[PDB]
């Protein structure tokens, strides 16, 4: 199955923020401590942490509140009161920074042995001061790691013994700190497990894999291939992208709205009704969109139907049939391909063909040589040739034709 | 190993030569080209529909080309087809495995594909049968050696593209289940894919846990263009509507735009306040806006051209795991580990 924990880039990013917060000159405002507590940092209010986030990242209080909540849910900061409530309260409620020893890590989850030791220790500090879920957890572990139990108990007794050399304030503070860790890593039932990362990976992200020769050879092949490829200036390609978005802006309903209205906003389905795939009379917006580029026309069944009528009138009404046949060959059922390829050649391309179309000498040779060993891309060169011919010649003339002009004229204008 | 050492030296030489050949034509930045594009109007999107019915995390969704039906899949093995406009559930099937991480709608609107922990991708027909038994009609198409992460129909109901934790993508014939082409190159688990909307229609892009996005030639099985600028896992990839660029979303909390014609990263969409992973990205119809779902339960919306955040959307109560803009560009759907989906407009 899957053996490895996924990458967790967020951890380093929280840690960087937490370090910024602890800066002596520019960090979160801290509190005095009139009772001498040596084992943990000074406390700070939820409101002060939130204010620091809002100001540092220059964001709304809602966004700062969401982020602040996650810092608490992951256990980097913990509340001194109402400890089961893992939110950052925008008020005078007190919090402390967790010690780095109790931070979450990408590669290592909290371990059952360590949890058993914590519960066995807590068990000693009372009889069952253990909460319900913790008693269940303790009993589960006593069975699961039965073999380690002498070690678990020894270690619990050891730590309990050492805990007694702290004064009342330090002992209380340390107990709060450790409990805050376990609340994140072994959460009560019915509480979110923020540590749920979904599925493990097949591949270990922490593996420094030795590149084999075959690997480096393949890298070389990629570069040699890439160097053979042509590119254009950024001014050209990016100019195209900017122009494309500008051209399609009015058709982008999220940005610009639509006519008569957006069905998701008004519950009026007319916009969908008027734009049915096979609507009798298309909207003016739709007909106009066919003029943006050849693919817009071809991909719209109503557009393609109009374009086919134009072509048939010019005695080119098999080009589109040939293009569609090649599309089906390439994307359709593959048990058929060999026969299908041969029958398309015989029908459209061969001398005396019954749906004859013209292709140039070079394209025909590429096709004929390929057909010696038919496969699903064997008509790709002929298909491209015919598509580009339609695009370069027929498309612009279609847009200038009475057929397109009449379509524009009868097209529906809603609102 | 002298052969290995020499080959690595040659590979680095060619990497630097390719870098320099590409750099010669890098004369302008996208933010400069877009210096005078018109500003957007006020952002006002809100939740219009909440789809409740999944019993556990929603992992994937896809719109039907009819603009209103949606297929969605869950950790508990359940796949639901909704009429999202009314919210009515129209079809439902429980897969024999959990963690159905991938689902796709067929372009005919008469079938769906899905899979996950079963290491397969299976096609189910959709019918108007009264007591419809979908499970009885499951057809296993793809077989991988580890989990399915992503799938899509090609330009027909007859062919399917899959991505897997086994490190590969593959193209399949639905009727026979025959492997048409495998795509090897990712160093690790492949997490996502998207078919190019180009006029040629011979390529697709994938993203994975090698932190790379790779563009593949479906005819040859070769990676023709690779991009390696993310700092963590690439969770989502999506072509810009013209086909001449694509965006990715990553565990590194950024989304990025890559220009395929100039062969370069051209935008990084990020903020210091956004530190959790982007799981899913999709474009508005015109490509001006990029919507992304994040592991901190939010959706961030980006101005593709200007590079700034347009808005942050709150509402989901756990990770946003999946996000698609509707086929006619009027809405988008987010799915979440909170067991719900939302349609926004």
């Amino acid at each position: 199955g899957q053996q490895y924990r996924p990458r967790m880039a967020f951890l380093q990013k929280i840690e960087a923020l937490v370090k910024d917060m602890q800066n002596p000159e520019t960090g979160v405002r801290m509190h005095n401590q009139r009772v001498l507590v040596t084992s943990v940092p000074h406390a700070m209010t939820g409101g002060d942490v939130l204010q620091w986030i809002t100001q540092r990242l220059w964001i709304s209080n809602l966004e700062a509140q969401n982020l602040g909540n996650f810092i608490v849910k992951y256990g980097y900061i913990y509340p001194l009161q109402d400890p089961k409530n893992l939110i950052l309260k925008p008020d005078s409620s007190l919090y402390r920074f967790q010690t780095p020893y109790f931070w979450p890590t990408q590669q290592w989850p909290a371990e059952d042995t360590d949890y058993a030791i914590y519960l066995a220790k807590r068990n000693i500090k009372k009889k069952g001061i253990l909460e319900e879920y913790e008693k269940e957890n303790y009993d589960f572990l006593n069975k699961k790691i039965n073999y380690k139990w002498d070690f678990v108990i020894m270690q619990a007794k050891e730590q309990y013994r050492t805990g007694k050399e702290r004064n009342k304030a330090d002992r209380y503070a340390l107990d709060c700190q450790e409990k805050a860790y376990w609340l994140v890593h072994r959460s009560p039932p019915g509480m979110n497990n923020v540590l749920d990362y979904g599925l493990d990976r097949v591949t270990n992200p922490n593996e420094v894999k030795k590149q084999t020769v075959t690997a480096v050879r393949k890298e070389i092949m990629y570069y040699q291939q890439a160097l053979m490829r042509s590119t254009v200036k950024s001014s050209v390609s990016l100019g195209g992208i900017v122009k494309y978005s500008e051209q399609f802006s009015s058709n982008d309903a999220i940005m610009s709205g639509c006519l008569p209205s957006n069905p998701w906003i008004t519950d009026d389905t007319q916009f969908w009704d008027l734009n049915a795939k096979l609507v009798e009379i298309p909207t003016k917006m739709r007909v106009e969109r066919w003029a943006f580029n050849f693919s817009e026309l071809i991909r719209d069944p109503k557009g393609r139907q109009s374009f086919q009528y134009f072509l048939k009138k010019e005695f080119s009404g098999e080009n589109l049939g040939f293009w569609e046949a090649c599309e089906d060959l390439k994307y359709g059922d593959q048990s058929k391909v060999k026969e299908k390829a041969e029958e398309i050649y015989k029908l459209f391309l061969a001398p005396g063909a019954r749906r004859w179309i013209n292709i140039d000498g070079k394209t025909m040779d590429i096709t004929v040589k390929g057909l010696r060993h038919p496969h699903r891309y064997v008509l790709d060169a002929a298909q491209t040739h015919i598509y580009m011919l339609m695009k370069k010649d027929s498309y612009a003339r279609y847009l200038k034709s009475p057929i397109y002009k009449e379509m524009l004229a009868k097209a529906i204008e809603p609102q | 190993n002298e052969t290995l050492a020499s080959l690595k030296s040659e590979a680095e030489s060619l990497k630097g030569k390719l870098e320099e050949e590409r750099a010669k034509l890098h004369d302008v930045e996208l933010h400069q080209v877009a210096e005078r594009v018109e500003a957007l109007g006020q952002f006002v999107m809100k939740t219009r529909r909440t789809l409740k019915g999944h019993g556990n995390k929603v992992l994937c969704m896809d719109w039907c080309k009819d603009k209103r039906r949606i297929v969605s899949s869950s950790q508990d093995g359940k796949v639901i087809v909704w009429d999202s406009f009314t919210t009515n559930k129209e079809h439902a099937v429980t897969m024999p495995c959990t963690w159905v991480m991938a689902c796709a709608y067929a372009p005919s609107g008469c079938a769906i594909a899905c899979g996950g922990l079963d290491n397969k991708c299976s096609v189910y027909p959709l019918t108007f049968d009264k007591n419809e038994n979908m499970a009885a009609k499951k057809k296993s198409v793809a077989m991988h050696t580890n989990y399915l992460s992503a799938c899509s129909f090609t330009n027909s109901d007859m062919q399917i593209l899959t991505a897997s934790g086994d490190g590969t993508c593959a193209l399949w014939d639905v009727e026979s289940g025959q492997l048409l082409q495998s795509f090897h190159g990712h160093g690790a688990d492949v997490l996502c894919l998207d078919l190019a909307p180009s006029e040629t229609g011979n390529t697709f892009v994938s993203g994975g846990c090698d932190k790379k996005a790779m563009v593949w030639d479906m005819r040859s099985g070769q990676c023709v263009q690779a991009f390696e600028t993310h700092e963590s896992d690439v969770n989502s990839v999506r072509y810009y509507p013209s086909g001449d660029a694509f965006a990715s979303g990553s565990d590194d909390a950024t989304c990025r735009l890559y220009d395929l014609r100039a062969d370069r990263e051209v935008a990084i969409y990020s903020k210091e306040s956004i530190i959790f992973g982007a799981s899913s990205v999709d474009f508005s119809l015109s490509g001006r806006l990029l919507f992304a779902g994040y592991n901190d339960y939010t959706i961030n919306v980006w101005d593709v051209l200007k590079g700034s955040r347009v808005s942050i959307l709150f509402g989901h109560e756990n990770r946003v795991s999946t996000l698609r803009v509707s086929p006619d560009g009027t809405a988008f759907c987010s799915g979440s580990w909170d067991h719900t989906l939302r349609v926004w407009a």
